[PDB]
């Protein structure tokens, strides 16, 4: 019984997860639904696995006023080589998270049944890692990880394709929409992956063919690795009961 | 057993009856709290008083408790037919594990001379096949618990087959027994006429049946 | 004992330790300090409007043992006997077995009718008799 | 034996029900970093000790996906993501005609 | 009211280790102690152990000290009161006065005391070998043609040791069946029968087939009442 | 006998049903569940503002009859004499006959200098008193 929570960081991404509780000596399966495939699954994992995040792209600061007053900021000029962002991950130490979601998989789904794809169709956003990361937004590539197709059971270079966009009205903003100001210079990370969303492989009836991707196209679910283990109850101070006493004059 | 019952009550329906549990002044009921209980021997055991006068919930508030200096009793006003069984007595505090008593024995007099289902079933083609001459006879409810086995091979003094049983306390709450004969087909066919005897206050309306037809 | 800390114990162990319960249910660990320059934020409306439930919560039970005689204190009895056809376990039984959990899911049911019937012979009949009894 | 009513206050029993709830954040940077998009200037504090209370002997089942806090947040966060901004400048006549190149070089 | 599933007809010859299990169901097995007891030939019931499943407290009786130790696992909650758990009794170096009948016993809340009992588990601690049931059909009774009812049913001639349980047409066949008392024979083995009050006028388009059973011998003979009747009683 | 269902009756009939008037006063047929996605509409800030009002009128009387000794029960009497002055009626005739609709139209001129004196007698003199009579 707690009147405050734990420390949930408000996370802004698709595909992975940032911040948060990470549940020990096990990968935990979160189950809003599992029989039926068309449902989202996210999955917390057991140990952190540490996320580098830069953008070698040097601008300077460039501001022209609209009408009176009102001042705005754009992408001033490029010092250097042109280069892409460059998120950069372990090749090995993914492998080994890797290890127990495929073991784990063989345990709560059928056999050894087939199950490999990449983020099929959606929009930038939806199906590449889109996240916030000193200022900018990252859309890096989920490709090179379901990759790697598998039944039984500083560091190294491991990038993804990764793409700038300042014209952002994310969880589509009909109304309000926002440009992202470009930040001056250092770009760094000092991140994580706390977990991951995944999705269905359509409606196919029976088979030995079932290719799982990454699909988690929701922003509740992110929280949903956070507040699983929390439940707001209501207290009734109020008690009657029965017992061999009375009251008199 | 140390802590002792009064080993045979006899009671009537419809009438009080007092069991007298007495203890040495070790396990004596004065300090310990006290407990009684219905078992059946075979069936579930009932738990009747859950702390002296108190009763467990569901049981009727015929039964009560009562604890002297050393020696605890049961009172049972308006006896049931139900209640003929071997009970049991306990003795335990909050700090130590219970203490059993010897058992008394309750017969529940009043009733009825419940009149018996007796059947004599002969040898069929597929015990006669196996080697195995047999005959036996079943009884269902015949208040009181009394038996008289008979066999008359011609009517003669039956001395190598007999094989009585203990009268178990049946669904009804009144009595079920057995009867066997274990013979080999030699000695079987040296007698034909095979009566049974049941002895049981009443008519002579016997099942007489004939192991050869 | 700790908020809530005797929930799990038996209604007698639950009995012995209520006073935190309602200690903490108000000012403990939520009321705090409560400390562009204006205070009309999101988390600004989100805490009155969670204070407005806060108070109904306590001011509903408050008002009823304002009306018992059971204002003074938190255990107090009244002059209403137990109509056995609501409940017919034994007084010591649920105290050490039942627990207050199952035990409020017992009551809730005929809860309005106890309250119904709390008011007036502790109140609208016993306090309602100083009228006359005060002065002889 | 003579079963009288007893009321009891401050009894340890509780009923699945939501409610509105609020901010619990520490002092971050406090002199350079004054206000994140988040906590703002005026979030409320935290306390440094919780009510670690755990109750024995209570098998509460839990609610995962149907869980009432987690539309909570994510409401929140959007109502304060049109806030933040509101005060700031509006791109609307910024939006005009774009005739272009591609770089200095091509493509490399 | 709570259900308790006892796991019976286990029993080996003296000196070995007997492994005796309970099922708990319906109930939480958390804050409700658990008491065994078995009764021996003498009427003498002796009171075995008991132990709680919440913490490792447990009071013993000096005769079943090193020769009984028990076990105990984690409840699985079903709702929020409700759970299921499973106690183990293990007993070595048993004899011939150790053979009886042994209960598990839920507890009550003065609280050391059980509630309710078991189905019951009778244990024969003998160094004699195990015999199977020798399942006979037995013919039509002697009884009448009136209606029909009239007796049928089975006997059981020779096994070794009890408990047997015996059904008629697996679990369907239950009302109007009357369990015979199994008793000991003078070779030292048990014996018993079944039988069946049902509207039989004439021998045709009814169900005569039974159910056997046993764990240290595993029956599976099944015999259907006899169509050449051998008594007058389905004739006039 | 119903929200202010004593209103009409004599003072005798109003004192014998004054439980249900502060009983459906506060949390009743008002109370309720009180349940684009933001609650700052019209309806928000009305229900709120009257929230506030709602606990004040109740407040300030609430306040008083824990400043008389009172605050336990309904209907408390008070050592307080009656000064002839404010009122020349016999205690029997306005209990079947004025009601208390009229009476509180009668008494709430001095009604302020009757809450002054219920205060001291009561309470800054029965209360203080016991600082010493409390041990001997
Ligand atoms: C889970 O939640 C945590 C929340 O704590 C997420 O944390 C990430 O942390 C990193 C690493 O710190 C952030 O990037 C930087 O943080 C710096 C902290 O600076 C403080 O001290 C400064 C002293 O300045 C000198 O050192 C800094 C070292 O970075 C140099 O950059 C600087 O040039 C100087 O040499 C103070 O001046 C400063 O204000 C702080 O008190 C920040 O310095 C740095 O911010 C730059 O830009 C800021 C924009 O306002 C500016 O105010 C600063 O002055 C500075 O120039 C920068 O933010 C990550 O941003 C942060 N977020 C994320 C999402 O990664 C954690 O990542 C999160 N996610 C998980 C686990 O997945
Ligand atoms: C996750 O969500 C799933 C939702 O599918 C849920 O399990 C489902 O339960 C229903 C119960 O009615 C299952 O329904 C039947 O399953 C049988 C066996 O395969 C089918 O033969 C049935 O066919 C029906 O529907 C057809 C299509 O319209 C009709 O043509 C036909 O006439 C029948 O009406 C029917 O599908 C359903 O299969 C499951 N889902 C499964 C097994 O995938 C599940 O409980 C949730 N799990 C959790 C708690 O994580
Ligand atoms: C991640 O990549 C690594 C390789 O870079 C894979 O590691 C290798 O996995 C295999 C089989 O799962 C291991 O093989 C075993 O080696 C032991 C060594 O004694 C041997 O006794 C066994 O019979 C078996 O051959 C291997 O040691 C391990 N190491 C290597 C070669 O790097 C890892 O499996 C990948 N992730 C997966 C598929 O889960
Ligand atoms: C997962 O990755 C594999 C990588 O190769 C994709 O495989 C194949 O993609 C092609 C082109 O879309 C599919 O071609 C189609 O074949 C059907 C067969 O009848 C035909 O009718 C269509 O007109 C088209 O030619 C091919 O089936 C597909 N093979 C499969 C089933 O794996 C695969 O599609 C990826 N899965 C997704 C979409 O996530
Ligand atoms: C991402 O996950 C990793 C888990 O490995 C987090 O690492 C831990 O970060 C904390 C600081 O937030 C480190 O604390 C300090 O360690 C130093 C070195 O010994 C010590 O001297 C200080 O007293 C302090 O305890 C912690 O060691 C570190 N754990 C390790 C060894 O990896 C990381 O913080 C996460 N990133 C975030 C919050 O964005
Ligand atoms: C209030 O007390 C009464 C009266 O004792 C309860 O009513 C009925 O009580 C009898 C007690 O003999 C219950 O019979 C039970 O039957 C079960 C199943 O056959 C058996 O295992 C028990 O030993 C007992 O013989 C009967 O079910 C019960 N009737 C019902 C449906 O209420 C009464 O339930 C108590 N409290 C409540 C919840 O109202
Ligand atoms: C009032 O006393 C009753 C007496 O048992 C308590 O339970 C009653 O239980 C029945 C059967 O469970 C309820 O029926 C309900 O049907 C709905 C249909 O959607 C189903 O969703 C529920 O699970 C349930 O089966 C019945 O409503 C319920 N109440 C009454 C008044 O009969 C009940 O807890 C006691 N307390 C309260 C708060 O009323
Ligand atoms: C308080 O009691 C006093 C004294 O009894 C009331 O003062 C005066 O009382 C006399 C009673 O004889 C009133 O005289 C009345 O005159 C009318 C009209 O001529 C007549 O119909 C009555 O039978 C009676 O004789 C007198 O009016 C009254 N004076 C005033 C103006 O107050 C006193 O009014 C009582 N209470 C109050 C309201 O202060
Ligand atoms: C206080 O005691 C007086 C004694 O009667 C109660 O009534 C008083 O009545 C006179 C005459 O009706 C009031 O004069 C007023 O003049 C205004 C001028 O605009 C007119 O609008 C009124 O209709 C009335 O004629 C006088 O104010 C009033 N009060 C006092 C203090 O003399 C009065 O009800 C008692 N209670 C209160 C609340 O003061
Ligand atoms: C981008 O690269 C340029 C190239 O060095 C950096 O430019 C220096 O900026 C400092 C700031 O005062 C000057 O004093 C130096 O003279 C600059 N050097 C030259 C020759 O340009 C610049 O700092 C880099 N990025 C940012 C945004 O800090
Ligand atoms: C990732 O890289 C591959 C290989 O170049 C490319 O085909 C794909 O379009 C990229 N993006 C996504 C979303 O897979
Ligand atoms: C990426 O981050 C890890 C964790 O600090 C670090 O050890 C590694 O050196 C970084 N990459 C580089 C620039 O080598
Ligand atoms: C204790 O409460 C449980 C709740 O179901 C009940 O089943 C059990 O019989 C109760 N024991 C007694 C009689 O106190
Ligand atoms: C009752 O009250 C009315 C109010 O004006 C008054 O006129 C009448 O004289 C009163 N009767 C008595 C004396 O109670």
């Amino acid at each position: 019984t707690v009147q405050c929570t734990h420390g949930i960081r408000p996370v802004v991404s698709t595909q992975l997860l940032l911040n948060g509780s990470l549940a020990e000596e096990e990968i935990v399966i979160r189950s809003e639904n599992i029989t039926d495939n068309a449902k989202t699954i996210i999955v917390q994992l057991n140990e952190a696995v540490e996320i580098n995040c830069t953008r070698p792209n040097n601008n300077t600061r460039k501001s022209i006023h609209i009408g009176p007053g009102r001042a705005f900021y754009a992408t001033g000029d490029i010092i250097g080589n042109i280069r892409q962002a460059h998120c950069n991950i372990s090749k090995a130490r993914w492998n080994e998270t890797l290890g127990q979601i495929v073991a784990k998989l063989e345990e709560q789904f059928p056999n050894k049944t087939i199950i490999f794809n990449h983020s099929s169709g959606g929009d930038p956003e939806i199906v590449t890692h889109s996240f916030n990361c000193g200022g900018e937004f990252f859309y890096c590539n989920t490709t090179p990880l379901f990759n790697s197709t598998w039944n039984n059971t500083g560091e190294q270079n491991i990038t993804l394709q990764c793409r700038i966009k300042q014209i952002i009205n994310m969880w589509q903003g009909v109304g309000k929409a926002m440009y992202a100001p470009p930040i001056r210079g250092q770009i760094r990370c000092s991140s994580n992956i706390t977990g991951l969303l995944l999705t269905r492989d359509g409606g196919r009836d029976q088979n030995g063919t079932e290719t799982f991707r990454p699909g988690g196209g929701n922003m509740r679910d992110n929280w949903r690795s956070e507040l699983y283990k929390y439940k707001v109850v209501k207290i009734e101070p109020l008690g009657i009961a029965p017992t061999a006493c009375k009251r008199r004059v | 057993s140390v802590l002792t019952q009064s080993a045979s009550v006899s009671g009537s329906l419809g009438q009080s009856v007092t069991i007298s549990c007495t203890g040495p002044n070790s396990v004596c009921c004065s300090h310990k709290s006290i407990s009684w209980y219905q078992w059946p021997p075979g069936r579930a055991p009932t738990l009747i008083i859950y702390e002296d006068n108190e009763r467990a919930p569901g049981i009727s508030p015929r039964f009560s408790g009562y604890k002297s200096y050393w020696s605890a009793y049961l009172t049972i006003s308006d006896l049931r037919p139900e209640d003929e069984t071997t009970y049991y007595c306990c003795s335990y505090t909050h700090n130590s594990g219970c203490v059993f008593g010897t058992g008394t024995k309750v017969s529940v007099l009043g009733q009825s001379k419940a009149n018996p289902s007796v059947t004599l079933f002969p040898p069929s083609s597929e015990e006669l096949q196996a080697n195995k001459a047999t005959l036996v006879c079943l009884i269902s409810d015949f208040y009181p618990g009394a038996v008289t086995v008979a066999w008359k091979a011609d009517s003669s003094p039956v001395k190598a087959g007999v094989e009585t049983t203990t009268p178990s306390k049946q669904s009804n709450n009144k009595y079920a027994a057995s009867s066997y004969l274990s013979l080999t087909p030699e000695q079987w066919k040296s007698h034909r006429s095979y009566s049974c005897q049941v002895t049981h206050e009443g008519s002579t309306v016997e099942k007489t049946v004939a192991p050869t037809e | 004992l700790g908020f809530l800390g005797a929930a799990g114990s038996t209604m007698g162990a639950a009995s012995m330790a209520l006073t935190v319960q309602a200690r903490l249910l108000l000012s403990g660990i939520v009321q705090q300090q409560n400390n562009h320059m204006l205070q009309l934020t999101v988390w600004g409306i989100k805490q009155l409007q969670a204070r407005v439930l806060a108070v109904e919560r306590y001011l509903r039970d408050q008002q009823l043992l304002g009306i018992w005689g059971c204002s003074g204190k938190i255990i107090c009895c009244t002059n209403v006997p137990w109509n056995d056809s609501w409940s017919n376990k034994t007084i010591n039984e649920i105290w050490d077995n039942m627990t207050w959990m199952q035990w409020e899911k017992e009551i809730d049911n005929y809860t309005q009718h106890i309250y119904t019937l709390l008011e007036v012979s502790q109140i609208q009949q016993e306090k309602n008799e100083q009228e006359l009894l005060e002065l002889d | 034996a003579k079963k009288w009513v007893t009321v009891y206050y401050g009894v340890p029993v509780w009923k699945e029900a939501t409610t509105t709830l609020f901010c619990a954040s520490d002092a971050k940077a406090y002199d350079t970093e004054v206000h994140n998009v988040w906590a703002t200037h005026a979030c409320v504090p935290t306390d440094p000790n919780p009510q670690e209370i755990v109750l024995g002997n209570v098998t509460e089942n839990f609610n995962m996906w149907k869980n009432n806090m987690v539309e909570q947040m994510h409401e929140d966060i959007i109502s304060l993501w049109d806030q933040s901004l509101k005060p700031c400048v509006k791109l609307t006549p910024l939006c005009v005609t774009l005739n272009c190149n591609n770089v200095n070089t091509n493509n490399t | 009211e709570g259900q308790l599933v006892q796991s019976g007809a286990e029993l080996k010859k003296p000196g070995a280790s007997v492994k005796i299990s309970c099922k708990t169901s319906g109930y939480r097995f958390n804050f409700y102690h658990i008491n065994w007891i078995r009764q021996t030939a003498g009427r003498g019931p002796e009171w075995m152990g008991w132990i709680s499943p919440y913490s490792g407290d447990k009071n013993l009786a000096p005769a079943f000290q090193d020769r009984v130790i028990m076990t105990t696992d984690t409840e699985v909650p079903v709702t929020s009161f409700t759970s299921t758990g499973a106690a183990y009794m293990e007993i070595r170096n048993l004899k011939f006065d150790d053979t009886g009948t042994y209960f598990c016993a839920k507890g009550l809340l003065s609280t050391w005391l059980p509630y309710l009992w078991g189905q019951g588990t009778l244990l024969t601690v003998s160094s004699a070998s195990t015999k199977g049931p020798s399942v006979f059909p037995l013919a039509p009774s002697s009884k009448s043609t009136s209606g029909g009812t009239a007796a049928l049913g089975c006997l059981v001639k020779d096994y070794f040791p009890e408990p047997v349980t015996v059904s008629w047409n697996s679990g369907a066949l239950t009302s109007g069946v009357h369990t015979f008392p199994a008793v000991l024979q003078s070779s030292g083995l048990y014996s018993l029968s079944s039988v069946v009050t049902v509207p039989s006028s004439s021998l045709g388009t009814q169900t005569y087939i039974c159910n056997v059973n046993h764990k240290p011998s595993n029956t599976k003979v099944d015999k259907r009442v006899e169509p050449k009747s051998c008594d007058k009683g389905l004739e006039v």
